[PDB]
RNA sequence: UGAGCCUGUUUGAUGUUCUAACGUUGACCCGUAAUCCGGGUUGCGGACAGUGUCUGGUGGGUAGUUUGACUGGGGCGGUCU
RNA sequence: AAUUCCUUGUCGGGUAAGUUCCGACCUGCACGAAUGGCGUAAUGAUGGCCAGGCUGUCUCCACCCGAGACUCAGUGAAAUU
RNA sequence: GCUCGCCGGAAGACCAAGGGUUCCUGUCCAACGUUAAUCGGGGCAGGGUGAGUCGACCCCUAAGGCGAGGCCGAAAGGCGUAGUCGAUGGGAAACAGGUUAAUAUUCCUGUACUUGGUGUUACUGCGAAGGGGGGACGGAGAAGGCUAUGUUGGCCGGGCGACGGUUGUCCCGGUUUAAGCGUGUAGGCUGGUUUUCCAGGCAAAUCCGGAAAAUCAAGGCUGAGGCGUGAUGACGAGGCACUACGGUGCUGAAGCAACAAAUGCCCUGCUUCCAGGAAAAGCCUCUAAGCAUCAGGUAACAUCAAAUCGUACCCCAAACCGACACAGGUGGUCAGGUAGAGAAUACCAAGGCGCUUGAGAGAACUCGGGUGAAGGAACUAGGCAAAAUGGUGCCGUAACUUCGGGAGAAGGCACGCUGAUAUGUAGGUGAGGUCCCUCGCGGAUGGAGCUGAAAUCAGUCGAAGAUACCAGCUGGCUGCAACUGUUUAUUAAAAACACAGCACUGUGCAAACACGAAAGUGGACGUAUACGGUGUGACGCCUGCCCGGUGCCGGAAGGUUAAUU
RNA sequence: AGGACCGAACCGACUAAUGUUGAAAAAUUAGCGGAUGACUUGUGGCUGGGGGUGAAAGGCCAAUCAAACCGGGAGAUAGCU
């Protein structure tokens, strides 16, 4: 039975990634809010 | 020519061909095409503004002179060809100074005619010239409605337009729906009418041939929901209500246009 | 064309004509190497069209709510000073 | 009658026997002409009825071949209280 | 180590996407492995990925994304021009043999090819952000030439058989060789050359396009396969001496022909149909401003350069998506023998596995199968389930019909083996020999050899010759929707939805209509034989009366009526 | 020639039995429908919540849909247990 997960690394840079994120002002939003809390990893990205 | 197909399948019971035996086979001309691509009714925001479209057929457009500019050169016509853009074929003419070009087909016309355009061109099918020196109550098509633009009235298969009165800088035309017009007499025009009148006469036969033109399914008011429609509901068959459009508005008998900057144009609207 | 003033003087409404505000999703030149944009010449409409404030009409297309109690179970009947 | 409450209406066919099926009658509680009327060859993992062949569906059950259930050695849950 | 069973269009071999050391060697058995474990895809330590030609990076674009100035919006922001990105598409070049415990078109041996820079010699009009060619394109169908591959014969090396016979019409094994270079065949397409002139290709043209004379009839482009060279080489059963069980040095026979044959190549070709079938660069040509002693261009020699990242292993699965060592899901390539129409079905080859709890007994009852005396739907809401028919060739076949159908209607007869026709028949391929010839991968005649259906007559075995796996049950009367299609992922597939056809109504182009505070965009690079909305649903015969109510269309003389003064 | 006919690969889901603390939070075995077309599959792209897409079942939008998920107003209100 097909399920919901179905990896492609291109997607997944080009939909969650940090120039994604720089792209626009809500992303800039998230990436201050984790900075904010001290996260390790900040984006996918590896 | 309208032929029959024999009932060899329930597919092929109904169906009605027109075959033209003069038409090309083989390729078009290069230098005269250009790609056109296909957009299922979205605009730039993605939305679909007009239902019912998708799918088909890959094709090429074709250009063609809807100006008729160059005056005082002959031309001669070389083959008539298909063009999946339009209604109506189109032919390919080469000039006598080594230039070719794509127009309509007018009725009559064969390969081995000579054309012209220009204020002192013939009167005859094919020719174009200002519709100042037109003798009125003649029969015209691809008419322009200002000076110098391109043919925009009577450009589809078997259509035609005619002259009834000049007076002054202005010319009185009766167009296809029953209506009559003024525009100016500085405007061009072509003798004859446009050919392929065995159009109308074909029957599709089943729904693939609707599919393979672009055309999808139409889903009826009556049988969606009160969400969807303001015909939806019901236990049983019911409609109990005046018919309206998809957004509220009434259709059969309620009238659309609303334009004064055009309402002088117009002498008698259609009956 | 009906109305004041001292046939002569202002304000109204109806219609003909004009060009100078305004429109041009008609043609040509330049920025420019470009069917966007701006400038220039020339035709075509022209005080119409269109927009702002105010005002009468229509408006389940969309939104927020109302639709009482008694009762040998509730509803239909009947009642409530 | 995909519609008829009274109703298993009445007459004929098919069965030894037929509240379902087929053909008619008109007393249409409450059919009817593009929210279409009456027909129709071919097509349907569509609803109803009847025959030939075939059988453990049944009178009415008997034997046999394999995996569990039982006994021995190792590992080892659950709902509820 | 010797037997036995299972798959074999897979349960074999190689990849992409996705994981990331699971790969190889040494050592350990606490916890993990549904049991034991000396074993492991487990613990710890060391080793392993070698490129001018394979990919990525690079040159060019599709759908689409961003977007200098620009237009628009309370802010935030939206859409777009010149540009610049984005592969699932276009763009140079490499093959055999040997080798490690683990890498191979990368390493060693043998023989090849592709693009640029620099110097010398010889000939000389070169030049882009511009003009032309080319790249460059659909569905279906047919038969002609071939190869991969197989079968038999010939040749070389062994054997003479645990129990009757086996020196022969006997048994087992081998018979392999590439890219590059020359030859230009089966076949496809197109007439060649010179001179004059011209309102076209934003300007120029010797290039493209068009008109007019003369002459010549054979010029040019394309193209699988075969043949020679590569090759006095490599490989090859076995043999000459030693073994750590992975091996060293040497030596080495034959290595031919006939037949059948693809869904692969010629073939982006040929024939036919309507629904009429991508873009840009690399590449070939022509010139403009400009330089002409220069710079530059074509040809020959010598020299240099081709950097950086991936390369282990799994990959229909115990390593990926399902919380699990889970009976599920997941795109591309390769296609042996005997029967058979076949990539179906049965037994095998190369190769790979016996699925991580066992040993006994032979109770009721549950699950998956086989057989049944007499009867044959008497069962049940209902023939639900089971039983039954099942191939090829020939005879033969109703009502009704839109003349295509119904139809495989229904129902019957033959089917194995051996001999003769004919020591292998009708067909298919085809060497030698004789002539002709522009002398070649030629033409005509010729038949040695190889392969091989269907049929008739006459005999013979058994209860049964389409013998196993495989493989339609048939007929009569009715309701609904004309027909092929769609739908409630996870209790409803239908009479519901769509449909070809028909009618009403709106729309004159800056169209009606829709997404948008606006700019803009779709409708459409369309123009009433075209577009949007609503109802009915192939086809045949048809579709009657009512405008009082509510809508819609036209009128405008009378009554009532807003802001404003 | 054909939204033609029989039938594997491929795409579906009509009947029955098993399973229901399952091998599986929708499967397995024996039968079943289409199979040159309104067909089927790989890679990338666009449409965002009173919104989209819908051969129309209130169907689908990450095991969640008569108004998705996440964080805030927030200790909303609760004549009721």
């Amino acid at each position: 039975m097909k399920r919901t997960f179905q990896p492609s690394v291109l997607k997944r840079n080009r939909s969650h990634g940090f120039r994604a994120r720089m792209a626009t002002k809500n992303g800039r939003q998230v990436l201050a809010r984790r900075r904010a809390k001290g996260r390790a990893r900040l984006t996918v990205s590896k | 020519a309208v032929v029959k197909c024999k009932p060899t399948s329930p597919g092929r019971r109904h169906v009605v061909k027109v075959v033209n035996p003069e038409l090309h086979k083989g390729k078009p001309f290069a230098p005269l095409l250009e790609k056109n691509s296909k957009s299922g009714g979205r605009n730039n925001n993605g939305r679909i503004t007009t239902r019912h479209i998708g799918g088909g057929h890959k094709q090429a457009y074709r250009i063609v002179d809807f100006k008729r500019n160059k005056d005082g050169i002959p031309a001669v016509v070389e083959r008539l060809e298909y063009d999946p853009n339009r209604s109506a074929n189109i032919a390919l003419v080469l000039y006598k100074d080594g230039e070719r070009r794509y127009i309509l087909a007018p009725k009559g016309l064969k390969a081995g005619d000579q054309i012209q355009s220009g204020v002192d061109a013939a009167i005859k099918p094919g020719n174009t010239l200002p519709m100042r020196n037109i003798p009125v109550g003649s029969t015209v098509h691809n008419v322009e409605m200002k000076p110098g633009k391109g043919g925009q009235l009577a450009r589809s298969a078997g259509t035609y337009v005619q002259i009834v009165a000049r007076d002054g800088a202005y010319v009185t035309l009766r167009l296809r729906s029953g209506e009559m017009r003024k525009v100016e007499a500085d405007c061009r025009a072509t003798l004859g009418e446009v050919g392929n009148a065995e159009h109308m006469l074909r029957v599709l036969g089943k729904a693939g041939a609707a599919r393979w033109r672009g055309v999808r399914p139409t889903v009826r008011g009556t049988a969606m929901n009160p969400v969807d429609h303001p015909h939806g509901g019901g236990e049983g068959r019911n409609f109990g209500k005046h018919p309206v459009t998809p957004w509220g508005v009434q259709t059969k008998g309620k009238k659309t246009r609303s334009n004064k900057r055009t309402d002088k144009f117009i002498v008698r609207r259609r009956s």
